[PDB]
């Protein structure tokens, strides 16, 4: 496990996964977008392509399902969201071997995150920016890639050293929803019967700015896990079931970071989760028969 | 603060101490051994692929996991227990998948020791092997009998788990004991250390060594003989038949008695270690306990010696902890206490750390044998506490599986879930709906598995997904 | 009163007349054990030293409480007939209902003797090792006597009625000594007041803790201050005066409306302190089970169990897991002989209870094993010709040995349980069993004729009249 | 439980309780012999009567069983046994309250014990001396307590600091037998099939003078368990099986009283085991479930 050199100038933002772990997108300040691959013989990541694709820091980046294509998705500071779809016509490392599918620029605000919606409930994205205004957007029509309609709109802080957050809830076997961070609020939405979003509830309890909120697959389970990791220094596990209005309860909190979580994640089952923070180590940990949480590892940066 | 630590990476680490606290950004990826670690800010545009602490790829594991899921599925009906042959039958198939079990284990425990690889894993798989070691002779072998009914397989276990959780009495030291000659108490400790753990045939060979043939035989003729015939009636300890054990400790005490009163025309000091060694294969537990360095010496001694029966198990565990404390050195010492005394389930956390794998397939026949049992009562899915113990820990292997990239394995992972002992079946349903998206298929014999798998459990809209995929993803090579 | 070292309990021959010096010479100290438990002998043979010492038997038990609580014990005894033994398909739902009903008869007992020794005043070294006996069988009777391998679904009234029984009767904390030094000699702030108003939570003494509460800052600092809190603060006293003790059903609705009351409060308006900010969610999340903070405000391994399974999840399943997160979070306390054994009972080895409760009173430990094996909990493994040994099960030992120890006592009214012991023993040979009788039979201490009545209607019973030779012979010399 | 005056002038040897723990005798080298009562309503010992029995030191002595009438036996220094009856037509404390039944002088050497055999043998007792030798007496006919015959002779020790003890076996059912000590030496004699005595068996072990043995009594079990107090130090108890040929065992062996451990007496029960010795203490023994003897509790005489 040798770590590669990204090739970006400025900062990197965000580094996500495809559907199989095998490809890698990452989104830096120097306003490029680069994708790597996993060749199987060498096992070494390399340069898919990179491109300049926005005017400002390419703040967050994510993946469309196989299902409808290779499509990425990123968010900018120069207040728009990007789609990408790679023209397998064009060589690599080529700069033209994504191709960009649309311009949604509807936010009038710098965009902080970009989630797309899980792969069942059709190609659906969701971006949250300074305008504090949630946006689901909707390629309605899959056979043109091109047509995005803005499926919907909330004020997720209707009043605005600040931090947003999206991630939606995965479960095919349940009801549409997605979480998300404005600040030091936390707020789930959920598809009402009436086909729009409404607030079903709140994870409360964050002192701070959350940096990072992942809701977690719940492959096996009735009620779902979100967690989160707040600039106060905490990872906190909500557990929220529906019996319907939403429960939730906090399952677990942790401050064994002592510094900001910069970033949480979840397994691919949901069965793992991740925190990374100041103290520069990253902390991994599973739910114990009562629930609670123990941490199982930890990986450390320093020295 | 709880478990392990690792270097993210051994000779190019970021993060330099006492510098300026940054933020650290870590994504868990759909493989556990490829996740990622990165940094947002200056200058540190390195992406750090991690992979899981203690994650197994090896292939002796995809063995090891294969082998033992065949054990389980041919277990059929047997894996779950029903509350009258049926019974001494289902006994018998158990103790048996328990015997297949612990081979599988020794098998890729050996195979791990031939690749000079990281022999902390060894370390950790024979520790497991020891503790399984122990529950096998404690529960599958006497089926809630006593040492009455099966001696020869009881006290063949028994010697086995003892001398096979520590290497001593390791031949390097038998050989620091050897160089004014053998009356030393290093010599009778040795001595008596060995025939506590039934290591007879080397018990014997310590005394032919020295001291017998030469001191006695010479010396005085009384206590020639008691040494020589005590040393005849070891070459004959009773491991069959529970009959012969009586008559043969009569003549162990016989032999004792007449020593004890008799001409001493030896040593003050060597007359007395003679004595001891004749008490403690005679089963005096005051002298057990005193040439005992470990609990489980002391524990093995008292059923050897004293009285094969499991009825004073819990009194004999108790006088042996309090001779010798536990070992809190070793993660397998208590598990065992553990068994010996009852509460089985506080053993499985222990077995989950060592090997996540051996630990769930150890529930598994746990549960089979009926010591452990689910005692738990919209829309309801399990992989918790609402099932069984064991089926937790069997799902969460499951589960785990998934993510090891392992394709091979992917039938076992699938194959758990199927064969869960509980769970309605449209919960095992949902499960599958979701895991199945992420097999990791190569080849078209894959891809039919994997279809096969939607038909056999009506996944009809899972499978025009798995085809739309294959469809771009092809066409895109156009 | 007492004190061990060797695991013996050290004590005085006499007070202020002991021979022994320890700068004097060695001398010839010996010791005669009488038929009479209570009177023994010592003396020493040696000049100038012609004293004799009755001694009696370190903590022998003469008081009439006890030979009433035999006599009430061994009637539970008898009467479960049969069911004494563990073998209609109900016969086994019978079984438990008419066993667990022994437990609550003997726990009754017990209570009642407990009650009598606090009355009179003697050592009060007697009224200790008792009670810690009765708490160490309220833990025995919560986790075996009431859900029968069943889940806190089946019976809840019952068990968690129990369950708080049990708890609040180990130590008499929170006692309302401390209650009252946490009110007297700025305005209830420190963490004090929240950890005994948690801490009454956890016990499940919600009657008591509402009581905390409406003594101070309710009504005034929050009235006032802030009306956001206020209204949490009492509609969250209102759900406690409602703990659902009989619905399993009612209290998952209960959970969900404290869940609800504390996700909204949660995040509200503060327009009080930074501090009186948290110390109320933290009440709100212990009510609410959040592990995390029920082990916090927990003192003892136990109030952490208790709240685990009042707040959290009520599922004996968890049972083991619970007990795991409140050891580490509070260690077992050697101090008292019942600590362990309950951590050994929850955990489930439950052999390893009956030393200890032979050691605080040799009766009690012979019938709890008595009714264990009764239950199902404990039995023998084992595989001339009598049985008093390992040999047959552990309870049989214990029962006999009891039985044995009665003949000494010199309680001619304690005679018939003593022989009705080893008569009505689960086991051993029915010849085994007319040995024993025709050795202890002898002894009996009979002074009216309706004794020696009873005495000869054994021999015939169990056809000892050999024994009845010997009766008469005697009687013959007696007058003489 | 207060020390109550035995009255003595010189040294008291032994004190032995009848059959109900009721009364006691007791006899010193002021060659007197006293029998106290435990007084039913102020339960303080008082002297029943007292009289000079001996010429010489009384040694031993030993009560016989209610069944045959009160009879008591003392052992002596002036080579003699004497038997005594009561006599309930005298006054207490009128010296004349126990009649002599007779005096066994069969003994060329001074008597060291004296025990009365079990009950269900029938009116029979055993005596042990300097000349090494075992005597066996009879009252072959109860009908007169005056006529005892000699019914066994036994040369313990080849030629005659030194003591010795007698310990019959108590179990009604199991082969008369009892245990004898000369010196170092602890032997077991049996009935044998042929009406005599033989030698079943040894407790080994013993480094130097046993200062006395008790055969316990066996009320429940099927092996005999008969304790010593050695001049070593040790108390030792052995395990007696008939499988009769005896097989024997070390069971317990103890040497918490550092010094001669003097006596050595068992529960009427044959439950509780006790010693005392030179460090001024009294230890009571119990055995565990394994037959290990553990001490429950420890009287000291020491200030």
């Amino acid at each position: 496990m040798q770590p590669f050199d990204s090739g970006h100038d400025d900062l990197v933002h965000d580094v996500v996964y495809d559907f199989y772990g095998r490809h890698v997108a990452t989104c830096s300040s120097d306003q490029h977008i680069k994708v790597f691959k996993l060749d199987k013989d060498t096992s070494n990541w390399e340069l898919s392509d990179s491109w300049r694709a926005h005017d400002s820091s390419i703040v967050a980046i994510d993946w469309a399902s196989p299902e409808y294509g290779r499509i990425i998705a990123s968010a900018s500071y120069d207040k728009t969201v990007k789609l990408w779809e790679e023209d397998p016509d064009q060589e690599e490392c080529s700069g033209r071997r994504w191709n960009k599918l649309c311009t949604l620029n509807d936010s009038k605000g710098s965009l902080y995150s970009v989630k797309f919606a899980p792969a069942h409930l059709g190609l659906k994205l969701a971006c949250l920016g300074n305008d504090g205004i949630l946006r689901l957007y909707d390629a309605l029509e899959p056979s043109d890639l091109r047509s995005w309609t803005l499926t919907s709109e909330m004020k997720v802080l209707s009043i605005p050293q600040s931090d947003f957050c999206l991630s939606w809830c995965p479960s095919r076997f349940s009801p549409e929803k997605l979480a998300v961070s404005a600040l030091e609020q936390a707020i789930i939405y959920q598809r009402g019967k009436d086909g729009k979003l409404h607030v079903a509830a709140k994870l409360p309890g964050h002192k701070s700015l959350i940096r990072s909120i992942s809701w977690a697959p719940s492959i096996g389970r009735w009620y779902q896990l979100i967690a989160t990791g707040c600039k106060d220094g905490r990872i906190r596990i909500f557990k929220i079931t529906e019996k319907s209005n939403l429960q939730v309860e906090l399952l677990s909190e942790h401050d064994d970071h002592n510094g900001e979580v910069w970033s949480v994640s979840w397994n691919l089952t949901g069965t793992i989760l991740s925190s990374a923070g100041d103290d520069g180590k990253v902390r991994l940990w599973k739910a114990t028969y009562s629930n609670e949480f123990k941490c199982m590892s930890v990986i450390t940066a320093q020295q | 603060s709880g478990a392990i630590l690792v270097p993210m990476t051994v000779n190019d680490q970021p993060i330099e101490k006492n510098g300026d606290k940054m933020p650290l950004k870590f994504k868990l990826g759909p493989l556990s051994y490829q996740n990622m670690a990165f940094i947002t800010a200056k200058d540190k545009y390195k992406l750090y692929p991690v992979r899981i602490p203690r994650l197994d790829t090896s292939k002796e594991f995809s063995a090891y996991v294969s082998g033992l899921f065949e054990i389980y599925r041919d277990l059929g009906d047997d894996r779950v227990f029903n509350v009258s042959n049926f019974a001494k039958e289902h006994n018998a198939t158990v103790n048996l998948a328990m015997e297949a079990i612990l081979n599988e284990l020794e098998v890729f425990i050996g195979r791990v020791k031939d690749q000079d690889g990281r022999v902390n894993r060894f370390y950790e798989l024979e520790e497991s092997l020891t503790v399984l070691n122990c529950l096998r002779t404690m529960y599958f072998i006497l089926d809630g009998q006593d040492v009455e009914e099966n001696r020869s397989e009881f006290i063949e276990s028994l010697l086995n788990w003892i001398n096979r959780s520590d290497g001593e009495p390791d031949e390097e030291y038998i050989e620091q004991v050897f160089s004014k000659v053998f009356e030393t108490q290093y010599f009778w400790k040795l001595l008596n250390q060995l025939v506590l753990r039934g290591l007879l045939s080397q018990a014997i060979g310590c005394i032919e060594r020295s001291d017998l043939l030469p001191y006695l035989s010479d010396t005085c003729a009384v206590s020639f003989d008691a040494v020589s015939d005590s040393i005849e009636l070891l070459k004959q300890y009773p491991k069959d038949s529970s009959s012969t054990f009586r008559e043969w400790k009569n003549l162990v005490l016989k032999l004792s008695q007449a020593f004890g009163s008799s001409a001493t025309d030896i040593s003050g000091e060597l007359r007395d270690y003679i004595e001891d060694f004749l008490l403690v294969i005679g089963g005096n537990q005051r002298k057990i306990l005193q040439y005992s360095r470990t609990w489980y010496e002391s524990f093995c001694g008292f059923l050897l010696y004293y009285i094969p029966s499991l009825e004073l198990s819990a009194e004999y565990l108790q006088m042996s902890l309090e001779a010798n404390v536990v070992d809190i050195t070793n993660d397998w010492e208590q598990p065992c206490v553990d068994i010996i005394s009852g509460k089985i389930h506080s053993i499985l956390p222990v077995m989950e750390s060592l090997d996540s794998c051996t630990a769930a397939f150890t529930a598994m026949i746990c549960e089979a044998k009926g010591l452990i049992e689910n005692i738990f009562e919209m829309l309801e899915d399990l992989f918790s506490y609402r099932n069984g113990m064991a089926s937790y820990m069997l799902n969460s292997f499951a589960f785990e599986l998934c993510s090891l990239g392992d394709k091979e394995l992917w039938p076992v992972a699938i194959g758990l879930i199927a064969l869960s002992a509980t769970g309605t079946r449209s919960a095992k349903k949902m499960v599958i709906a979701e895991l199945l998206p992420h097999y990791p298929f190569v080849t078209n014999d894959d891809i039919e598995w994997m279809l096969s798998i939607c038909v056999e459990w009506r996944l009809p809209e899972i499978a025009k997904e798995i085809y739309t995929t294959l469809g771009n993803q092809m066409l895109s090579a156009h």
